[PDB]
RNA sequence: GGUUCGUUCCAUGGAAUUAACGUAAACCCUUGCUUUAUUUGUAAAUAUUAUAAAGCAGUUCACCUUUAUAUAGGAAAUGAU
């Protein structure tokens, strides 16, 4: 029941004083791996299907060691070579190693929604700019527009804002085919003008989607996120700062 | 259509023409004459030779010394002279020091003692694995740590270790001794090129661990304990080397359990371990009064 | 026992293996104490260099130094680093 | 001086008598390393002498 | 109504931890830099991997 | 010695291995998107402004260039987004 006699403390693995035993353990097996499986013919790259080897990182935390770059760079290139063996002549032991070095990650989906067309045949596209949001519902017609009930002059009194609210029409050369009926609020002429180019755009795309490419150059696709600056203590606004007397 | 396919038929048709080759490989590749074979470059992997004789030594590389500007006038008791620009190491002096140094690695491992491996250059990988593997020691093949003997405590921290008795085989019992014990420190260390990694044999002499290394005609014989007068800068002087010194420990690992098998313990419990034991009683004291 | 209730000897109880009641009965004498200065980019920064003899008596000898902005600390720094670094010391008839 | 004082030839006759007492008075001395009885009888060769 | 809580050791709640230590130096001979070592000592911390 | 917004990262040194704070990350507002909820907000409505809980998102993909082959960088209204 007493302890054993003879004692003497062994270490587990032989890259006992190495620095990252657990890597060189996992390394020294590929190597000898590729002694033995060498004489095996290859596969041309172009024919090697694309695998998804893990990075320096993955094998850091799953090791919890700190590799070597350089180091893992060779050892991923045995890692490539061992698989280009031809699968039906590649051996099981190779296949169990080479599916631990696989990377089975999946990046998030986000794919926006569609936006419909009613029964009637008007789609709402939104766009805002830094105060407002627009609401443009887009038809077939004779090229009517009215912002918030009012027609284009006598809602924007600067030539420079009617340009820029239809804008996505104007560039495509699609003025004299569709009817807008908008509805903006908030923001100032200019906040409300460019917010009506970007909804008007959005819902143009949803009777020709085609025509991205075109509105893309036009500038009718970005939304642009500029926003007024808040002020901050120690300042007259957003960055001007007070009198400085160095006296 | 046409043309992809037909990769599609090459690459169906390795297996078949790889078994067909290898089985005519196996036909007519001998038939003319045979071939006197004396020289294999992974021959001293393979099957190293259990001793170095002068023809091997020679063969192999071991007696180019560095170019005579560049020496260390101590080591001039191995040079045997100067050709081609360079000392030529004297042939005698690398087999006698080589012949010591293997009965050193035998001995060592015969009481039950850990090994070291050192060596730290491009190609000498295969070289210090293979030699541990027979010899049952630890291989290093990248640039040692500074610190890992004298600094040992917090370098090889969590680093496992295992209690084995005489046969080799782990004992149970000892989990709460491998939390406490600190990290062992090799019994002997062969290094390959001790021109290079002086911090190594530095922590040695420190703290009194033998050590053996291949002397250049530049190296310092002062760093080490056993000098191997020969050539490092040899890939092939190495492996030579590497292969006596590997047969060495494992013809010295054969001798100790063989005689384990009989109930004769070449060794004794070392001092660590020895404290833990009179510990135990001592816990074990109080449960059989109490 | 609680003989060490801060953990200063634990990390020494390893490297020599010797129970922590067995340090105690060790002969540990400060000799030199020195007010050293650095001069930084932050000021001055005084240290204390401390050299700590340990014998336990009967032919071993170990020199420790340290030093930290605390007395209290470089002290027990070189008692550490003296009760380690002991080696045997010949002595003729043991006088 | 930029070199260092190597001791590497003297490690058997310094781990020799640091195994031959203990420290703790009254006790006697733990087992030796394992190596010190490997090359007990297997001195160094002198080096550094022209 | 009450709530009291148990606690084990005085290390896992910053409010009794900052009393005791505070009871401790009011001393005159209180030892500073060593009740602050007592106290850490005790302080034991999970074992962790810092890869 | 390179590289980086950055003691960032890689390589290397006859001495390094590590811990804490700042840094970074993360956080709040804001931006696009998904789901949820429709009153006191929304003309209607099959739900699209607003309101606000949670989740996703970037220099990601493509293109060009690339040292010691180890670490990468560039192009900025006419690649995608
Ligand atoms: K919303
Ligand atoms: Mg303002
Ligand atoms: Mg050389
Ligand atoms: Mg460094
Ligand atoms: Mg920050």
């Amino acid at each position: 029941f007493k302890l054993h006699p003879y004692a003497r403390a062994v270490p587990v693995s032989p890259s006992y004083f190495t620095r990252t035993p657990r890597f060189y353990d996992n390394y020294l097996s590929l190597e000898k791996l590729m002694e033995e499986y060498e004489d095996l013919p290859v596969i041309p790259a172009t024919a090697v299907e694309r695998v998804a080897w893990k990075t320096l990182e993955d094998i850091r935390k799953e090791l919890g060691e700190q590799v070597k770059a350089s180091e893992f760079a060779r050892c991923l290139a045995l890692v490539k070579r061992l698989n280009s063996i031809h699968p039906d002549l590649k051996p099981q032991e190779i296949k169990d190693v080479l599916d631990s070095f696989r990377r089975n990650v999946q990046p998030f989906t986000n794919v926006a929604k569609p936006i419909p067309i009613d029964q009637f045949g008007r789609a709402c596209g939104v766009g805002k700019r830094k105060a407002s949001s627009a609401r443009a519902f887009v038809v077939e017609g004779t090229g009517e527009v009215l912002v918030n009930g009012k027609t284009l002059a006598e809602y924007f009194g600067r030539v420079h804002d009617r340009e820029s609210a239809v804008w996505a029409l104007r560039a495509t050369n699609r003025i004299d085919k569709y009817n807008v009926w908008v509805k903006v609020e908030g923001g100032g002429t200019t906040g409300q003008a460019e917010a009506i180019t970007l909804a008007i755009a959005k819902a143009l795309l949803a009777h020709e989607p085609a025509l991205k490419p075109a509105l893309r150059r036009a500038g009718c696709v970005t939304r642009d996120p500029r926003k007024v600056e808040r002020k901050k203590h120690g300042h007259v606004k957003a960055r001007k700062m007070p009198t400085w007397v160095k006296r | 259509d046409e043309e992809a396919l037909k990769l599609k038929q090459q690459i169906e048709a390795i297996p078949g023409n790889f078994k067909l080759f290898k089985q005519t490989k196996a036909q007519t590749q001998k038939l003319g004459a045979g071939v006197e074979v004396r020289y294999i470059p992974e021959q001293y992997l393979r099957n190293p030779p259990s001793d170095a004789s002068l023809e091997d030594l020679m063969a192999a590389q071991a007696h180019m010394g560095h170019n005579t500007s560049l020496w260390n006038p101590a080591n001039a008791r191995y040079i045997y002279g100067v050709r081609q620009g360079i000392h030529i190491i004297s042939l005698e002096t690398t087999a006698t020091h080589l012949r010591r140094a293997a009965r050193v690695v035998e001995e060592v491992a015969y009481r039950g003692g850990l090994i070291l491996f050192v060596g730290t250059r491009p190609g000498q990988r295969p070289i210090v694995v293979r030699a541990a593997e027979l010899a049952k020691a630890c291989h290093l093949f990248t640039k040692w740590r500074p610190g890992t003997i004298t600094n040992r405590e917090q370098l090889l921290g969590g680093v496992p270790l295992t209690v084995v008795d005489e046969l080799d085989r782990p004992l149970s019992g000892f989990e709460d001794h491998l939390h406490d014990r600190r990290p062992l420190a090799p019994d002997l260390v062969v290094c390959l090129n001790p021109k290079e990694n002086m911090t190594l044999l530095y922590e040695c002499s420190l703290a009194k661990i033998p050590t053996i290394g291949i002397i250049d005609t530049n190296t310092n014989p002062s760093w080490v304990t056993y000098q191997i007068p020969a050539n490092d800068d040899s890939l092939r002087a190495t492996a030579l080397i590497s292969g006596v010194l590997g047969r060495a420990g494992e013809r010295g690992q054969k001798r100790r359990l063989e005689a384990a098998q009989r109930g004769v313990v070449t060794w004794k419990t070392p001092a660590d371990v020895q404290g833990y034991f009179e510990l135990a009683s001592a816990r074990a004291a109080d449960a059989r009064r109490r | 026992d609680g003989l060490d209730d801060k953990g200063q000897y634990q990390e020494l109880k390893k490297r020599t293996g010797m129970s922590v009641r067995q340090i105690l009965q060790l002969k540990t004498k400060k000799l030199v104490h020195r007010r050293v200065v650095n001069q930084t980019r932050l000021g001055k920064i005084a240290s204390d260099s401390v050299m700590v003899i340990a014998g336990n008596g009967d032919g071993w000898l170990g020199l420790g130094m340290a030093k930290s902005v605390e007395a209290s600390i470089a002290v027990e720094k070189a008692t550490l680093l003296a009760i380690q670094n002991m080696q045997p010391i010949p002595r003729y008839e043991n006088r | 001086g930029k070199g260092r004082i190597f001791q590497a030839a003297k490690v058997y006759q310094r781990a020799s008598e640091a195994a031959a007492t203990n420290i703790v008075s009254g006790l006697p001395p733990r087992n030796p390393p394992l190596w010190l009885k490997a090359i007990e009888s297997i001195p160094p060769a002198e080096i550094n002498t022209r | 109504e009450f709530n009291i809580v148990n606690m084990r050791s005085f290390l896992l709640n910053s409010d009794i931890l900052t009393k005791i230590l505070a009871l401790k130096l009011k001393n005159r001979n209180a030892r500073v830099i060593k009740i602050m070592d007592v106290i850490l000592n005790k302080a034991n911390l999970p074992k962790i991997n810092r890869v």
